[PDB]
RNA sequence: AAAUAUUAUGAACAAUUUAAAAAUUAAUCUGUUUAACUAAAAUGUUAUAUAUAAUAAUCU
């Protein structure tokens, strides 16, 4: 499993994930479209044709169920494992990328270049 | 030390002039020279038979007047002194005789190199087929090789700087007793002596 | 290049992939 | 369930500090002798860092990790592929005891020299210090393959023709013993 | 890049292959091998338990059979299912009619096959020979050869 | 000579006009269309195809700051393992997902370290026997082994390592 | 020497961590085996089983081998599986 | 610390991981056969060699193709999960000699028979087991009825 | 062209590779009247790491570490049981191998008891394995002879050689290896397709299972001097290996 | 060899896979106005006696 | 005269796309007559190392044998040493002592 | 490595060579086709127009 998210999470694995339980189904194994492969030089009188039908097992996925172990909030910037947590604080927070130095900076609108985000975590 | 086998080839001999080569010696040296070579020496004059009083002095070729007349006292810091000049002089005589020829990779029929040469291939070719040990400090290129260096295909050529001469005295006999121009030819191998 | 003097040349099909952008 | 494991054993390093102190990182660059030119790690390189050699799908978890299993925890059969990597792998670790094993007995039988590297060597590397005081279409085959690549350049004959059996010896008044001559 | 500078000890990692999956009692102070000599030694898929046993679904090897016709061992062994006239069969030797052309210098090609590179195997089919690579400098044994006698 | 004829006199509906009428112009036809797909399928689609993914996810890199080098080059340094064709399908359908793939790869979150070599415990090196108990190695590899075994997903057998290494007791008739 | 670790006499981008770190650690770390003492005492203890010649008894008598009880041509059955791989064949490793 | 190393002595070879950076057959068939002794047959393959003066030499030729590293014997002792008190020596005389390829043959026909001899030893094996069985039955027998009779 | 098999290389696809079935006992024969007959006159289990468990157990079996072997055996033989029914195949098949390591460590009493057990398994069973059945009395002669039961140890080898001469099949091992010596087409070269031969060591392991059973059998009768026991034990080992 | 339009890719910049003078831009280009008659379209610096 | 018709041959790796020539380790046409030629000549120094055996009546060439035999059978009828006969053919002389001789 | 079958696919000068055309006005020659499927994959044609240069003044 290398990755296991949701409408509100998303975990990297790096390179595999541990405890994550996807169950399917086996519903069908059967061949899939044939592919025909034409071998036909065009100086000597010898032509081939191999066929193709690519095995294949079709399966249904009947659950996914995902148990993380988490060690503690982790800095993105200054990389460090943080050993306190406040959900009601950025950890990260982000400032406008305007000083007024950069003359023929393409400005966009004020609207998107002065914009604070929400508290999701609260 | 040789093998009687072996010595059955050579002769003792006592050079009265110095002879540069792979036969040769410097003046009042005893060696071990072979049959044909100390035949052309003694027929030439440059070469005598080891007595015991031309062991202990010898009368040696005085290049001021064109005569044997300069004797010479065979001693141990003349012996030194003596082989350190041929040693000088046979490295000179090494460089500046033939080419060093490098075999090199271009791509294509091109007018230059891939990599060009440096002051480091320079003394490994010149230690290959030379058999001399220097450090490439003492290599200068050209004042169109400072740059890069031979990346030119074809004959090329380079300084070589031998300080110590003034102390040994090779002022006279060589052209040029503070540099030697060392010839080289690159050649396009695509063989297996390639490397690059 | 990699034409040299010796060598014959050829007409190469124009490369049509879409290339990514290049970065800072 | 789901499995991952970059080792036999499944032990590791580490893989975050301690809470407040400042991780470790590797080596961005590429492991390259000089330290000029410094180029970042491709993106194989670092494949070679982490363990997958190359390309991915080879030497790691994700060809060593059973590809799935049943809901009742039973595992896979074996594949003939599965048994054919299993011998490359116990080949691979043959070839090495085996080398091993040929070091430990050369060794001990004293037929490895004092002198680094072999005759060729000497004679083309000036960096190496001087060291003083059945069938047999094969066999021919290795001998004049070796007559072919002993010697790639010969002395020239006007200093010493070697038909008459005259070689040069070693002229070492301009050498040097420090080795930066050669490193930089 | 392609010129990858990283050791090459990297390309076969053994963090995966350690001693242990050779001697699996290396730890101790036991040395029992256990190896897989080879690839040709695999016995084949074996179902772990019971109640998961393995598919039916056929190889091409394996399904592209025909029927068994009685050899001369089961004929031989039970004389009874030899029933009709074609279970006498000629020696197992003979392989059949000759289905191809023994194409000089190319090897026996097949019938419909390439024919511009032999006239030499026209040159055999018809009686007509050449070869006077031999004879354009020198002239022939027997020629050169005297006689004995009048009868040989 | 083979030349498919029986095979490819099936398929002269796909064509039209001349070579669906008369059977030697079709053959011909369906012939050269077999062995040109064939050539273009082996040397020639995996370039297009893997552009076109390789395009959408530098352009969904770009919407977010970023460019496909430098996401390839940082994702293999954070050894993340995910193909290009997922990358996409992420991108695609997974946009917070992505997002976060990207943000993990700008962070300065050390990546996980290089694989570690087996090594032997100090176990190996007691003098066994000293002078009907197992060896120190060996039991700290079953200890080892049974910890592996409750590591993975939960299971009636308990989480206690003790009582599941004396199993062996368990089954023991005491005489 | 028996006691240095063997990275001492070593002759060597730097300050960050490489694939070898593992390696470097166990390299740098001191030796286990201090005396030859200790290795002879610790290699003769090492057995091996399928050496080919009669193995000593010293020990214990009614300890009997696996291939004394069964046999040379039988094997335990062994789990066959994508984790555990089997020796198949073991008449095929005889030469 | 300012002193020489005290105690025995032990002398540590090295081994080579060679690795096969460009396509061999580039080349002219004596960099081939130096590449073939070293056992690489095409681009991208792996192999470890002893540091023997022969690989050395098999090395300096084709240095121009192939890429080096070195690991010495307790680098490799510790890369791969082996104690220091067990040497490489008894653990080559513990692995079989059938393992795959088990031998350089001078001809393909050579390493026909080779198989050939395998098989036909492994059914003298089965054979002489059935004889051996059906010999000590023989006896027993004899034996049996001489002692009934007497 | 030689290969050197450097790099990886995919094994082939042989009929040797075939997926043997497993001899089941009939429904309506059992264990426990062939006894009779003869004293008248799921949950989800990490398996996986279990399998590796049990695998590092039966070598350390084979190399000669019986209490390690036990440990594990117990180890993975509580596992099986949470992991499968009663009267289970797998279930039966290592408590066999856990009376076996018993009786190696030395506790003659509990592996004797831990084999009937197995055997009471088997009875209740409804189509054991042949293999199974075979395995586990031998398991269990080996076991009397060590107590000193060495006429019980001579009974269930017995009784072991007449199940296997009246359920097991003889030929059923070779059906798909005994026309491969037709696929070979080379006869200077490659010649060994023609020789290819397969030990029924490996391919029938009940056949070697009763081949030991009979071989201890003859070893005992000759320790007691049972001349017609022995001559009696190698002719049925001498049929069983031509019947082979 | 041409890979390009002339508005990209210049007439002379064909010849780049070449050594020498044709690696540098012409002295002179006759390209605008009128068409010579031998349809000469650029001329590079004398070297000498001669010129490209 | 050469096989025009190329030989083709299973690819298991994608190098051998690229690879022209079949055995790359083998020495080209001519460097491996030369090799052949100087393999054959040391063999045949090495049997000449000694010097040539002479051989008795019977194991000659059959071109010999019975002229040889007939050429004195007269004279061997009649048991009495020193009889030789100097027939034309046979081995010739080799030119040195030999510990055959 | 044997026993058998066939063999006509056809170059003139120069340079060098008891060692390498390394003289580019020189080539040293047998082409070319060759691919099971799905994925993976490390490769390269950009231009720099001024430094013994360019832009400028005084005066003999
Ligand atoms: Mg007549
Ligand atoms: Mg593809
Ligand atoms: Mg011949």
């Amino acid at each position: 499993v290398l990755m296991v998210g949701g409408p509100r999470f998303t975990a990297i694995g790096r390179p595999l994930l541990e405890g994550v339980r996807v169950t399917a189904q086996v519903e069908e194994q059967k061949r899939m479209r044939n592919v025909v492969s034409l071998f036909a030089t065009p100086g000597r009188r010898h032509v081939r044709w191999v066929d193709a039908p690519h095995a294949a097992t079709i399966i249904r996925i009947c659950e996914i169920f995902y148990s993380p172990n988490v060690v503690g909030e982790l800095d993105k910037y200054k990389g460090e494992l943080l050993e306190t947590f406040t959900p009601g604080q950025h950890t990260n927070p982000v400032y406008p990328v305007d000083d007024g130095y950069d003359v023929f900076r393409k400005k966009d609108k004020e609207a998107m270049e002065n914009a604070t985000t929400f508290l999701d975590l609260l | 030390e040789m093998a009687p086998e072996l010595q059955l080839e050579y002769m003792p001999v006592l050079f009265t002039r110095t002879i540069l080569g792979p036969q040769g010696g410097f003046a009042g040296e005893e060696r071990l020279v072979k049959l044909e070579v100390a035949r052309k020496y003694m027929e030439a004059g440059h070469a005598v038979t080891p007595t015991e009083e031309l062991r202990r002095g010898l009368w040696c070729y005085n290049p001021d007047t064109d005569k044997y007349d300069c004797f010479i006292e065979r001693n141990e810091e003349f012996l030194d002194f003596a082989a350190r000049k041929r040693q000088w002089l046979d490295v000179y005589w090494r460089v500046n005789t033939g080419y060093l020829l490098f075999g090199r990779q271009s791509w294509g029929q091109g007018f230059l190199i891939n990599c060009p040469l440096r002051k480091r291939d320079v003394a490994q070719k010149l230690w290959e087929q030379y058999k001399v040990r220097i450090d490439p400090r003492l290599i200068e290129f050209r004042e169109k090789d400072r740059r890069t260096g031979i990346q030119e295909l074809g004959h090329n050529w380079c300084w070589l700087y031998l300080p110590g001469a003034e102390e040994l005295g090779i002022n006279r006999e060589v052209y040029d007793n503070k540099r030697v121009k060392v010839r080289i030819h690159v050649r396009k191998m695509n063989s297996m002596f390639a490397l690059y | 290049g990699f034409g040299g003097f010796g060598m014959s040349v050829y007409t190469p099909k124009k490369d049509r992939r879409f290339r990514v952008q290049p970065l800072p | 369930y789901s499995e991952a494991r970059s080792n036999y054993d499944g032990t590791s390093l580490p893989a975050w500090p301690a809470p407040g102190k400042k991780p470790t990182y590797p080596a961005a660059l590429s492991e390259l002798r000089l330290p000029q030119p410094r180029m970042r790690k491709t993106r194989t390189e670092w494949m070679y860092y982490h363990g997958h050699g190359g390309c991915p799908g080879k030497y790691g978890p994700s060809r060593e990790i059973a590809d799935f299993e049943y809901a009742d925890g039973t595992p896979a059969s074996i594949s003939g592929r599965r048994f054919a990597f299993k011998h490359h792998q116990d080949h691979l670790l043959v070839q090495l005891i085996r080398a091993a094993a040929t070091v430990e007995r050369y060794d001990a039988s004293g037929l490895l020299p004092r002198i680094p590297g072999t005759a060729e060597q000497r004679n083309w590397d000036p960096a190496i210090p001087l060291f003083l005081d059945g069938t047999m279409v094969s066999h021919v085959c290795s001998r004049v393959v070796d007559e072919r690549m002993g010697t790639p350049t010969h002395t020239p004959n006007e200093l010493a023709n070697r038909h008459e059996g005259e070689t040069l010896e070693a002229n070492t008044m301009f050498a040097t013993n420090d080795p930066s001559a050669f490193v930089s | 890049r392609y010129r990858l500078f990283h050791p090459r000890r990297e390309a076969i990692p053994m963090h995966m292959c350690p001693a242990k999956t050779i001697f699996p009692l290396i730890n101790s102070n036991n040395l029992l091998v256990k190896t897989r000599n080879s690839w040709e030694d695999f016995t084949g898929r074996k179902e772990f338990d019971e109640d998961h046993p393995l598919p039916v679904v056929g190889s091409r090897l394996n399904g592209r059979t025909t029927q068994h016709k009685w050899n001369h061992w089961d004929q031989y062994l039970n004389p009874q299912i030899t029933q009709s006239i074609k279970d006498l069969t000629p020696t197992p030797e003979y392989v059949g009619m000759r289905c191809g052309h023994n194409m000089i210098k190319m090897g026996w090609m097949k019938i419909g096959g390439s024919w511009k590179y032999s006239r030499g195997y026209n040159d055999r089919r018809r009686v007509f020979a050449r070869g006077q690579w031999q004879e354009r400098k020198m002239t022939p044994r027997f020629m050169l050869a005297p006689r004995v006698s009048a009868g040989g | 000579h083979y030349r498919a004829k029986l095979e490819l006199d099936r398929i002269r509906s796909m064509l039209r006009g001349r070579a669906r009428l008369e059977r030697k112009v079709g053959l011909k036809r369906l012939f050269f269309l077999m062995r040109t797909q064939t050539r273009y399928r082996v040397e020639q689609q995996a370039h297009w195809e893997r552009a076109i993914v390789r395009k959408n996810v530098d352009s969904a890199a770009r919407e977010h700051g970023t460019g496909w080098q430098h996401l390839r080059n940082e994702l293999g340094r954070q050894n993340v393992m995910l193909l290009p064709r997922s990358q996409q399908l992420l991108a695609q359908y997974e946009p917070l997902a992505f997002r976060a793939v990207v943000e993990l790869c700008a962070s300065r979150i050390p990546p996980p370290p290089p694989p570690v070599v087996a090594s032997v415990p100090e176990e190996s090196y007691t003098l066994w026997p000293p002078a009907s108990l197992s060896h120190p190695a060996a039991r700290v590899e079953l200890r080892c082994g049974v910890e592996r075994v409750l590591r993975r997903g939960p299971s009636g057998l308990g989480n206690n390592v003790n009582e599941l290494i004396d199993a062996w007791k368990e089954f023991d008739v005491s005489p | 020497s028996y006691a240095l670790p063997p990275a001492v006499g070593r002759q060597e981008i730097r300050g960050g961590m490489h694939s070898s770190h593992s390696l470097d650690l166990i390299m740098r770390q001191p030796r286990r085996v201090k005396t030859p003492e200790q290795l002879r005492a610790l290699r003769d203890r090492l057995r091996f089983i399928g050496v080919t010649g009669p193995m000593p008894q010293a020990t214990s008598v009614s300890t009997k081998s696996y291939t004394d009880t069964y046999g040379s041509r039988l094997r335990p059955r062994y789990p066959e599986s994508w984790d555990t791989v089997p020796p198949h064949q073991p008449s095929r490793e005889l030469l | 610390a300012a002193a020489i190393a005290p105690g025995p002595y032990r002398r540590v070879g090295n081994i080579f991981i060679v690795h096969c950076d460009d396509h061999p057959f580039k080349h002219s068939w004596e960099v081939n056969r130096m590449l073939r002794e070293l056992r690489l047959e095409f681009k991208g393959q792996t192999t470890i060699v002893p540091d023997i003066p022969q690989v050395r030499k098999r090395i300096w030729r084709v240095r121009h193709i192939v890429k080096v590293d070195v690991l010495d014997l307790d680098e490799a002792k510790a890369l791969i999960g082996v104690p220091e008190h067990i040497s490489f020596t008894d653990l080559a005389s513990q692995l079989p000699p059938s393992f795959g390829r088990v031998k350089a043959v001078p001809s393909p026909v050579i390493r026909s028979k080779m198989n050939f001899m395998k098989l036909r030893r492994m059914r003298l094996r089965d054979v002489l087991h059935r004889d051996a069985l059906e010999l000590r039955l023989l006896e027993l027998k004899r034996s049996a009825m001489k002692n009934x009779e007497q | 062209v030689t290969r050197l098999y450097t790099s990886y290389y995919t094994g082939v696809l042989y009929p040797n590779q075939l997926v043997q079935p497993k001899q089941r006992l009939p429904a309506d024969v059992s264990v426990s009247a062939i006894l009779q007959k003869r004293s008248e006159p799921r949950p989800y289990v990490p398996l996986g790491e279990v399998a590796k468990l049990e695998l590092q157990g039966d070598y350390y079996m084979e190399g000669g570490m019986f209490q390690e072997a036990l440990e594990h055996y117990g180890v993975v033989a509580k596992a099986y049981n949470y992991a499968y029914p009663e009267n289970h195949a797998q279930r039966i098949g290592i408590r066999i191998k856990l009376s076996a390591a018993f009786r190696q460590t030395g506790r003659l009493e509990s592996s004797l008891a831990n084999i009937e057990e197995v055997l009471r398994m088997l009875d209740a069973s409804t189509r054991p394995s042949l293999e199974l059945i075979c395995e586990a009395l031998l398991e269990l002669g080996i076991t009397r002879e060590a107590l000193g039961m060495k006429r019980e140890a001579t009974e269930a080898y017995e009784e072991a050689l007449e199940v296997v001469n009246s359920f097991h099949n003889w030929g059923e091992s070779h059906r798909m290896l005994r026309l491969l010596p037709r696929l070979g087409r080379r006869f200077n070269y490659n010649f060994e397709e023609k020789f290819v031969y397969f030990s029924p060591f490996d391919y029938d392991r009940t056949f070697a299972l009763v081949d030991q059973c009979l071989e201890r059998a003859e070893t005992i009768f000759n320790e007691i001097g049972d001349v017609e026991g022995a001559i009696r034990v190698l002719q049925q080992r001498k049929e069983m290996i031509d019947k082979k | 060899v041409q890979t390009g339009s002339p508005t990209h890719q210049r007439e002379y910049e064909r010849f780049h896979h070449l050594p020498g003078d044709v690696r540098t831009r012409p002295q002179f280009d006759f390209t605008f106005g009128e068409t010579r008659a031998d349809r000469v379209m650029f001329a590079w610096r004398k070297r000498g006696d001669l010129q490209l | 005269a050469f096989r025009r018709l190329v030989k083709r041959h299973k690819i298991t790796n994608n190098q051998m796309l690229l690879m022209r020539r079949r055995e790359p380790y083998k020495p080209t046409m001519k460097d491996r007559q030369e090799i052949a030629d100087r393999a054959k000549l040391e063999e045949f120094e090495r049997k000449n190392a000694d010097g040539l055996m002479f051989v008795p009546e019977k194991a000659l060439p059959p071109w010999q044998k019975s002229l040889a035999h007939n050429a004195k059978a007269l004279g061997s009828r009649i048991n009495f040493r020193g009889f030789r006969v100097r027939v034309a053919d046979g081995q010739d002389e080799p030119g040195f002592p030999t510990p055959f001789r």
